[PDB]
């Protein structure tokens, strides 16, 4: 009962090929606050800044 | 693509306040186009544009 014909041997399967991705997001810009006029000079209010 | 927006922004941003006969424009534009596509020189960025 032995077999004549020799078995065939299997291939065996691919691996997957683990992957990430990257992305961005756009966050959107602020504008700006009112222009509100003050008591000072310029350069005590440069300092100051 | 957002990335390629937010590319635009910040050489917007960055480029803003920019007079033609004060400088070169491509001196001007190369760190952000070095450092958006990741250039490690300034010279490269000379380069390429």
């Amino acid at each position: 009962g032995q077999p004549l014909h020799l078995p065939i041997y299997a291939t065996p399967a691919d691996p997957k090929a683990l992957l990430s991705a990257a992305v961005a997001t756009s966050q959107g810009g602020g504008k700006l606050p009112e222009s509100f006029i003050s008591l000072w000079r310029f350069p005590h209010m440069l300092e100051n800044a | 693509t957002p990335e390629i927006q937010n590319l635009l922004d910040t050489v917007y941003n960055g480029l803003q306040n920019f007079d033609k006969n004060k400088t070169k424009l491509l001196a001007a534009i190369a760190p952000y186009i070095a450092a958006t596509l990741q250039l490690p020189s300034e010279n490269v960025a000379h380069s390429i544009l």
